[PDB]
């Protein structure tokens, strides 16, 4: 959203 | 829907996938469970595709992740280890195409029965003009062949759903000998 | 005949 980001991995 | 499970070796440093959402701020807005957005042509994930990105995680390493906060979600790939066997679930392809058909107008009319709008949407929650009947012969029945089922959405460039059961029947019939009308399949299946 | 059953026009 604004804080958090997707998570690649 | 579609299930089952698969094993993902770490290829060398990770799978290679990006996921986001959370039981708590869903990636959507309306799905506790967690879901991939996009796979790099590189990982271990791409690699093994036993996957679609938009699937579901019904498990993962033997983890409860069908409906757990993102940090939980990180937290399972972060002591996931290499070999991943975790349990998917990606649904069925969708069904969402806008036909184009051909009605010539006739005699007794187009020779169909429909209806949609308000006050008469038919459909018991969807304002869009779908068809119930059609005659023997008629025009639409052999130009349109839009058999009972079909749904119009707009005649060429018409709001057969922006007035009420009358302007659209009134709009419909108000069309030409030959007027190409807009039919949508059923989205989602 | 019946309109607000369906349109068969």
């Amino acid at each position: 959203q604004v804080v958090p980001f997707s998570s690649s991995v | 829907m579609e299930y089952e499970e698969i094993t993902l070796e770490r290829g060398n440093s990770g799978l290679g996938f990006s996921i986001a959402g959370g039981t708590d701020n869903p990636h959507i807005g309306d799905d506790p469970s967690i879901f991939i957005t996009k796979i790099i042509p590189g990982g271990a994930a791409a690699q093994d595709g036993r996957l679609r990105v938009n699937d579901s995680i019904l498990f993962v390493n033997e983890v409860d992740v069908r409906e757990v906060t993102h940090s939980a979600a990180v937290e399972a790939l972060k002591e996931a280890g290499s070999i991943v066997r975790l349990y998917v679930m990606r649904r069925k392809p969708p069904a969402e195409k806008v036909m184009e058909i051909k009605l010539i107008k006739g005699p007794k009319g187009l020779g169909f029965s429909i209806a949609g709008g308000v006050g008469n949407q038919h459909i018991p929650g969807d304002n869009s003009i779908y068809v119930t009947k059609i005659i023997e012969g008629g025009a639409a029945h052999k130009d349109g062949r839009l058999q009972i089922g079909d749904k119009i959405l707009a005649v060429n460039s018409v709001g057969l759903e922006d007035v009420m059961h009358e302007d659209a029947v009134a709009a419909l019939k108000n069309t030409y000998d030959v007027v190409y009308l807009k039919v949508a399949k059923p989205s989602n299946a």
